[PDB]
């Protein structure tokens, strides 16, 4: 049966990417004295349905000078890799209990840059081209940023599995020992983050960055008999999450690239060494290095 | 010697060829280079996994950290190249003809 | 460059040559070149004129094939051993694969095309430090791995480049192709005696280095890029043609100047082989080799040649080069052959 | 609050390690008797398949010296069901 | 049988290599080297390279080959080509089939001939150990002893690194 | 090159012990403590002698010895044996960190029935002694015999006779 | 080494990882530790041309151990065999073969 | 003192984040000499036992080593366990 | 046999619905090389996990320290000289 498992969690993710966007422009909505979807149907619960079968019935025109291969490839690796790393997730017990989960995270997160890359050069535009550069190298800093506060929280947990998360989390919130951190890894993943596809890819990547947010951080407590315990508290905090995700969309001018880069480079690399250093010695100074078996 | 093992010694081969012939462009014959490493990363990866050579798992990764070194200066001759001579085509590196 | 930074450039390139030369493991060795690679590029960029990039892509590209073709060699003893030391390899495919990749980085057989351009499109200075310091390195790991070396292939490297080095330096004008033309000859001299002896062939190296910068930086005191222009040094400078034609003469190894000494000794340590066949022919071409060295002597100081008007300017004014090293390194690469029995000191 | 529980875990650790440390020699003892047990399967097969063939009487020493080399997973199972191999090879691997 | 995971793998790092030496678009020829790169992860996968595998994946794959995007994207020659506007770069690649054809062949019908090496090679599944790694992952241990039996291999592969961010910017300076 | 000497299937039965892993698990603890000597003597023979075939008659003790320790525990207190691996056998990671009642439940018995204590932290992974009858191996890697190394050079150093002896170069 | 200058100084540079037989982290040992210590052990102050041919036999187990080549080809024609001989029926496999 | 405060001001002023990582940084390579911990951290390290203790022959005369796990002979990991 | 079952059906259905869709109706390279260039020193930092657990964890601290100041230093003189700041 485990194949059903796989369909039992790739397409309630697919309509959880569907699902959350009547709660963006409602949340986004009420936000600005506005209301939201709430014409078709109860409260626009029944808008998801109205424009996904609306998007499936418009015809997806195709540039004249685009290559096709390209052009419909890069969503294919864009929609395998958006409800791929959701596998390793430790969501109760994890589908795959990777032991290197997180690097297994990280180098298919960060392969999401090709479809980005792809979709601009097959577009073969002189915005396509730029939009795609831009897109790119923004993403192409930030892992840097991402490897380190991963790499730097993970020496108080004790290896790269992520099941092992719960068991370092347990009495406390991560946060309290790496709450800097929290802040650079959660900024982060703001930035780093056909046409009816690329909808689900980022949108899966906005909500499992939140869920891989969770359980880094705010852990929860496992109960080894009930599990429906670790199910609704990674629910409510990626919840949470999500909608500061959003809270923050609408919040602030978007960034611009030079400041973007300067942010980055400037501001955000050099104070990540730092907290780095600070957290690969200090399970060394108190004698509290962690087991990884 | 299992049929896998000359499966990438074979492709070192192509790989060499590849970047032993220009066809018209020296990205792709950057591309060709590390290709090279990347069969010599993995060949290297089944000896010393296949061996338990405990201690020689080391050599991967700074064969792969230091294959950069030569792709990182790689690109950036070819943006020096291709920025006056404008094209990466490489029949425009006859220049020093005497 | 920023002397600083041009300094401490340097001072990699020699510890990536240094690091080759003292270590045991063969990943360290791969090391050493691939550090000597990182750093030599930037030093030919330096002038940063198209002719520096032409031959910095060259000097990468074929450098870079060999390093990583050189990667492959050591993976196959590996292969074959499960070994890492530098003593005497497993594998006879391994044994040619890595000697074409050492000798391709040395410039002396087919593999090195890029030699005579790689060092025409680079400046003067940093040429000198292409056709010096960067061949000790493959050359101290060939005498590493002399044992295991196969002697066919090794000396049909050593013919060929010896005939291309002397015949390809016939045709040349630009004294920069004369000198790498030199250099691949002198190349074929000393590799050719590797299966034999490595104590002669770290004699020819200091012979043919210290002859080199003898030569490289003499002609950098004279300021010349062409024949025409080193013709008229004689006006300008009358002394510097005069001990330039001297080491040209001591360059082709005429008795009793220093540099015949190599050639002698290599002849008869051949000769003990009971190859002698072998030192005949590269001895006969040799002559080659002295053909184009007269010919730069002789348009240097042997004849006066039309100077320019312009050239009575350059008297008033005096250089501001302190040469330093050139005096000993003339009369070291001079007059050196009584003092031959050093040998025993290299072994 | 992450001092305390960590070398709380390195306590639970050791323990789990003094477990397996307390509990390792029966499965040596038993992997002793299965790869032997392996062997001597393979071997008295061996004596029933291969006679026809001009000298390769049973049981030859690959390896000059008489140690006992570890044996390598080839001849272990070898001729056995695909599944055995596939699960005895990979496996661990796969598992996840 | 999944036991075609012997060398399913390993032939398709062949046409992923031909795919690129071929010299197609550096575009098409970085889809090529990825997709070897990619399949060239499960081999060592297979091999229990999962740290060493996964590393591919972040710097080979997401990182190496995207400068490579960005640099042939910035080139953007007028008129890119593709994997038909040259026959040649379809005749080695029906060429690269062709080896791999003949070797595959005769691999799994003589399984003795005598290319280079004595070849030989049955399914690589044998060549594994029947020993156990314990509860320390070899691999792990084998890469974590960098920094306590390696503490040589670091200083010359980080000062390379520091080195190699300077020769970088002076070459692009420009001047 | 050589007859591979293999034991026959006759000489390979043994009382193999059929419990699981996490049964094994839960009285692991208290198996090492009160079992040392078969298993102690046994390894030491399997690093000593370096060969499994030389094995085996210790390989029948440690086994035998298994169980003769999983027979006491079933007269005494069996049910309190099934409750704590019932519970450690639930772990997916056979965590002791979520099995302390039941592990209390186990060892009072051996603490007063069997007389029995359970061991203490770094206990079991002491390196012990073990009195045996077994003989040093002569040569635990069959080495064979040795190369003679070459003859070290003797004498005091002397002038080279007649000097440098390259060509016309007398001194 | 050209020049042995970890020798004269009696620093560790390379020396930790040149052979698989060295001081391996929590003594995980190489798959032919056993071989290479006699081929090493051995070959000690003998000098590459005597002992590349008195320590042969030390050497070709323990590359065929490295490679595994020879016992590979062993089972090579067991199996060949045996595809050969029970495909017209001349023989079957046991119970345990077949599981 | 009147050139470092200023310069400290100087730096804390315009930026806050590098003087930041600097300090951090600082901490973090100068603290690990200090603590009576780094000398904890690495016992407890080496008290994780993970191949088997193989046990040596018995021939008399060491008393250091013990006869069975239970004997207070040799290591003693009770500084641990108020660790 | 379950790692590329998942990976299997997760682009099957993603080609199922992309196929449904389209059958029923110098700065720039500057920085991308730094990135490269700490990308790689990236990977050299990533084995600390397992590092913190040796024996000999005294040298562990200086050399991973080491990395770090290293690595700092690149980005150090990267910015002092122009280049890290975003060329035009
Ligand atoms: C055996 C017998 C024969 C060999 C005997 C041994 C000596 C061999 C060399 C003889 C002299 C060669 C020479 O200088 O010729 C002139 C010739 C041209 O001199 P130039 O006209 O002044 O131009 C040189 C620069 O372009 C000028 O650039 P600049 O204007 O920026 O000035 C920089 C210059 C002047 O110095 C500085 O600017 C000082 C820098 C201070 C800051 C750094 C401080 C920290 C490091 C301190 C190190 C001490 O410093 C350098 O060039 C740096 C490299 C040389 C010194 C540091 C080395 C290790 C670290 O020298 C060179 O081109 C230098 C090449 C590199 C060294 C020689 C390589 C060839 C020989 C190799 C084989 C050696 C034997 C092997 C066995
Ligand atoms: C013993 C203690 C050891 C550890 C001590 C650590 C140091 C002390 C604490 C340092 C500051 C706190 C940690 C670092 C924070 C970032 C530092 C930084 O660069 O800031 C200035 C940076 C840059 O500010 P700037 O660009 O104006 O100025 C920087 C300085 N100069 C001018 C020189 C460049 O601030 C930002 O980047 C602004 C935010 C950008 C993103 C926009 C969305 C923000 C959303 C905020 C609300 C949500 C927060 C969610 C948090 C996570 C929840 C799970
Ligand atoms: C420069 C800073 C980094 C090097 C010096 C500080 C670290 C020294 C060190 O690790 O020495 C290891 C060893 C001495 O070992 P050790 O005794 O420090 O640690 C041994 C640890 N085990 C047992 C696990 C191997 O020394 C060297 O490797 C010196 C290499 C050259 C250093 C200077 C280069 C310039
Ligand atoms: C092996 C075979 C021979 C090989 C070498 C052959 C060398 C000669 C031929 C070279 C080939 C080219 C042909 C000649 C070209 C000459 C070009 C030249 O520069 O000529 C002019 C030049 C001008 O010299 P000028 O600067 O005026 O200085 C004069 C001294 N004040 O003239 C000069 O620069 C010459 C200056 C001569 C200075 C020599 C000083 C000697 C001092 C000897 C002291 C002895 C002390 C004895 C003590 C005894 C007791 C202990
Ligand atoms: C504890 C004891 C020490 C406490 C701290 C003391 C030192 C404080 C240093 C303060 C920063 C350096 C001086 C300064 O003010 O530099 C400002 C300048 C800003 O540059 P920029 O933002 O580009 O603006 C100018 C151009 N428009 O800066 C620059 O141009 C250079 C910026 C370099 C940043 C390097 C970051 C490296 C990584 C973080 C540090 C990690 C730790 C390093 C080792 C520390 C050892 C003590």
């Amino acid at each position: 049966m485990f194949m059903i498992n796989i369909l039992s969690l790739i397409i309630p993710i697919l309509l959880a990417v569907a699902f959350l966007t009547l709660v963006e422009r409602k949340v986004l909505g009420y936000m600005q004295l506005r209301k939201g979807p709430n014409v078709v149907g109860p409260y626009g619960l029944l808008q998801p349905i109205a424009d996904a079968l609306k998007l499936v019935t418009k015809e997806p025109l195709r540039p004249g000078t685009s290559s096709i291969s390209m052009f419909i490839i890069a969503p294919i690796l864009g929609l395998s890799l958006a409800l791929t790393m959701w596998v390793p997730l430790p969501m109760p017990y994890p589908l795959i209990n990777m032991n290197l989960g997180v690097l297994f995270m990280l180098a298919m997160s960060s392969l999401a840059v090709y479809s980005i890359l792809w979709s601009g050069w097959a577009s073969n535009s002189k915005y396509a081209l730029i939009g795609a550069l831009r897109a790119v190298a923004q993403t192409i800093s930030y892992e840097v940023t991402l490897a380190i506060i991963l790499l730097s929280v993970l020496l108080m947990n004790g290896s790269y599995t992520l099941s092992t998360l719960i068991t370092t989390q347990e009495h406390i919130w991560m946060i309290f020992t790496s709450w800097p951190l929290a802040m650079m890894w959660f900024i982060s993943t703001l930035a780093e983050t056909p046409f009816a596809m690329f909808f689900m890819a980022e949108y899966a990547n906005i909500i499992m960055m939140n869920a891989f947010t969770a359980i880094l951080f705010l852990g929860a407590s496992h109960d080894p008999h009930t599990p429906e315990l670790y199910t609704i508290n990674f629910v409510l905090k990626t919840l949470a999450l999500t909608i500061t995700f959003l809270w923050i969309r609408a919040s602030y001018p978007r960034f611009r690239y030079d400041q973007l880069m300067h942010l980055l480079w400037k501001s955000f690399l050099p104070l990540t060494l730092a907290l780095c250093m600070w957290h690969i010695s200090l399970p060394i100074m108190t004698a509290s290095i962690p087991p990884q078996s | 010697m299992p049929l896998v093992y000359m499966n990438i010694i074979m492709a070192f081969a192509i790989a060499l060829a590849g970047l032993l012939m220009y066809r018209s462009h020296l990205m792709s014959s950057l591309l060709c280079l590390e290709g090279m490493m990347l069969s010599l990363f993995i060949m290297s990866t089944l000896i010393i996994l296949n061996t338990h050579f405990t201690l020689a798992n080391m050599m991967p990764i700074i064969l792969l950290v230091f294959a950069a070194c030569e792709a990182a200066l790689g690109l950036s001759l070819l943006v020096m190249v291709s920025n006056t001579y404008g094209t990466d085509y490489v029949q425009n590196l006859n220049l020093l003809q005497c | 460059m920023n002397p600083i930074i041009y300094t401490t450039l340097i001072m990699t390139v020699m510890s990536g040559t240094m690091l080759v030369m003292i270590s045991s493991h063969w990943l360290l060795i791969w090391i050493g070149f691939e550090m000597n690679l990182l750093a030599m590029i930037p030093v030919l960029m330096k002038n940063f004129n198209p002719r520096a990039t032409e031959a910095a892509t060259k000097y990468f590209l074929t450098q870079a094939t060999a390093s990583m073709m050189l990667m492959m060699a050591i993976i196959i003893n590996l292969l074959y051993s499960g070994q890492w030391t530098i003593t005497k390899m497993f594998n006879p495919v391994a044994m040619t694969m890595m000697t074409m990749a050492l000798a391709m980085k040395l410039g002396l057989s087919p593999f090195h095309f890029w030699v005579p351009e790689v060092t025409q499109g680079i400046s003067l200075q940093a040429g000198l430090l292409l056709l010096t310091w960067q061949k000790l390195a493959p050359l101290s790991v060939l005498c590493q791995i002399s044992q295991s070396i196969n002697p066919n292939l090794m000396l049909t490297m050593a013919m060929l480049s010896i005939l291309i080095g002397g015949w390809g330096g016939l045709n040349q004008t630009q004294l920069r192709k004369i000198m790498a033309y030199s250099s691949i000859a002198h190349m074929g001299w000393m590799t050719a005696v590797l299966p034999y002896n490595t104590t002669m062939t770290i004699l020819n190296l200091l012979i043919y280095i210290t002859m080199t910068l003898a030569m490289f930086m003499l002609l950098i005191h004279s300021s010349a890029t062409t024949t025409l222009s080193l013709s008229h040094t004689w006006n300008k400078m009358p002394v510097i043609t005069s001990l330039m034609m001297v080491t040209l003469l001591s360059m082709g190894g005429l008795p009793p100047l220093s540099g015949f000494m190599p050639k002698w000794m290599i002849i008869q340590e051949m000769t003990k082989n009971e190859s002698i066949i072998m030192p005949t022919l590269m001895a006969m071409t040799a002559l080659l080799n002295l053909y184009f060295y007269m010919r730069l002597a002789y348009s240097s100081s042997l004849t006066m040649f039309p100077s320019t008007n312009n050239m009575k300017m350059k008297w008033q004014f005096e250089h501001t080069k302190q040469m330093k090293l050139l005096p000993t390194m003339i009369v070291l690469s001079t007059l050196v052959l009584p003092m031959t029995p050093a040998l025993s000191s290299l072994n | 609050s992450m001092m305390k529980w960590n070398r709380e875990r390195r306590r639970l650790q050791i323990e789990d390690f003094e477990a397996r440390i307390a509990l390792m020699p029966l499965f040596q003892a038993e992997k002793d008797r299965r790869v032997l047990q392996m062997l001597r399967e393979n071997l008295e097969e061996e004596a029933i398949i291969m006679k026809d063939v001009p000298d390769w009487k049973v049981g030859e020493s690959v390896f000059h010296t008489t140690r006992w080399v570890t044996p390598m997973m080839g001849e272990l199972y070898g001729l056995r069901t695909n599944e055995e191999i596939l699960s005895a090879t990979y496996g661990f691997i796969w598992y996840t | 049988m999944t036991m075609y995971i012997a060398f399913i793998l390993s032939t398709i790092f062949v046409i992923g290599f031909v795919g690129f030496s071929s010299k197609p678009s550096p575009i098409y020829g970085g889809l090529g080297l990825i997709v070897s790169g990619g399949v060239g992860c499960g081999i060592v996968l297979n091999f229990g390279g999962s740290f060493l595998g996964l590393m591919v994946f972040l710097i080979y794959l997401g990182g190496m080959l995207v400068v490579f995007g960005y640099t042939t994207a910035m080139a953007t020659e007028m008129y890119p080509e593709v994997w038909v506007s040259n026959k040649t770069v379809f005749g080695a690649f029906v060429s690269g089939l062709m080896m791999e054809f003949c070797m595959v062949y005769y691999a799994l019908k003589e399984e003795e001939v005598e290319i280079i090496f004595k070849f030989n090679g049955l399914g690589d599944w044998v060549i594994y150990d029947t020993g156990d790694s314990g509860f320390f992952s070899e691999e792990a241990m084998g890469i974590a002893a960098l920094y306590s039996y390696g503490t040589w291999l670091v200083i010359v592969t980080g000062w390379s690194l520091l080195i190699g961010v300077v020769v970088i910017m002076e070459i692009t300076r420009g001047n | 090159p050589g007859i591979v000497e293999l034991p026959t299937l006759e000489d390979l039965k043994v009382q193999e012990v059929k419990v699981s892993s996490s049964v094994l698990k839960a009285a692991a603890h208290h198996y090492g403590a009160q079992c040392d000597k078969p298993n102690k003597e046994f390894m030491l023979c399997r690093w000593e002698e370096k060969d499994p075939r030389r094995c085996l008659e210790e390989g029948k003790l440690v086994n035998q010895c298994a169980l003769d320790f999983f027979r006491q525990i079933k007269r005494h207190c069996a049910e309190p044996f099934t409750e704590y691996w019932t519970c450690i056998d639930y772990s997916g990671l056979q965590l002791f960190r979520h099995c302390r009642k039941q592990q209390a439940k186990f060892d009072e018995c051996v603490l007063d029935k069997l007389g029995w204590v359970r061991p203490d932290l770094g206990e079991l992974s002491k390196v012990t002694k073990v009195k045996t009858d077994r003989p040093l191996p002569e040569n635990p890697y069959h080495s064979r015999a040795r190369p003679e190394p070459n003859p070290e050079a003797e004498g005091d150093l002397k002038p080279a006779k007649h000097g440098s002896r390259l060509f016309f170069w007398t001194m | 080494p050209f020049f042995d200058v970890q020798k004269r100084l009696g620093l560790d540079l390379d020396r930790w990882m040149t052979i698989q037989s060295a001081e391996q982290p929590h003594k995980i040992p190489g798959r032919c530790h056993a071989f290479e210590k006699e081929w090493i052990e051995c070959a000690h102050g003998i000098g590459g041309i005597r002992a590349e041919k008195e320590c042969k036999i030390e050497f070709d187990d323990f590359v065929e151990c490295l490679l595994r080549q020879k016992t590979m080809k062993r089972l090579s024609a067991i199996k060949r065999q045996r595809d050969k001989l029970i495909k017209e029926g001349k023989y079957t496999p046991p119970p345990h073969h077949l599981g | 003192a009147g050139r470092i405060a200023s310069f400290l001001k100087n730096a804390w002023a315009k930026e806050p984040v590098l003087v930041a990582s600097f300090a951090i940084g600082g901490l973090a390579i100068i603290l690990p000499s200090l603590s009576p911990y780094t000398n904890y951290a690495i016992r407890i390290n080496r008290a994780t036992p993970y191949n088997y203790p193989v046990p040596l022959r018995d021939d008399g005369n060491m008393p250091d080593v013990p006869s069975h796990p239970q004997d207070p002979q040799g290591p003693s990991l009770e500084w641990l366990k108020n660790l | 046999m379950n790692i590329m079952l998942t990976l299997l059906t997760n682009v099957t259905l993603a080609s199922l619905l992309v196929l449904i869709a389209f059958w029923l109706p110098m700065k720039f390279f500057l920085v991308a090389i730094t990135f490269l260039l700490f990308d790689l020193e990236i990977a050299l930092l990533l084995p600390l996990p397992w590092a913190s657990q040796t024996n000999n964890l005294k040298t562990m601290l200086t050399m991973a320290l080491f990395l770090l100041i290293l690595l700092a230093a690149s980005l150090a003189y990267e910015w002092t000289q122009k280049g890290l700041e975003w060329a035009e």
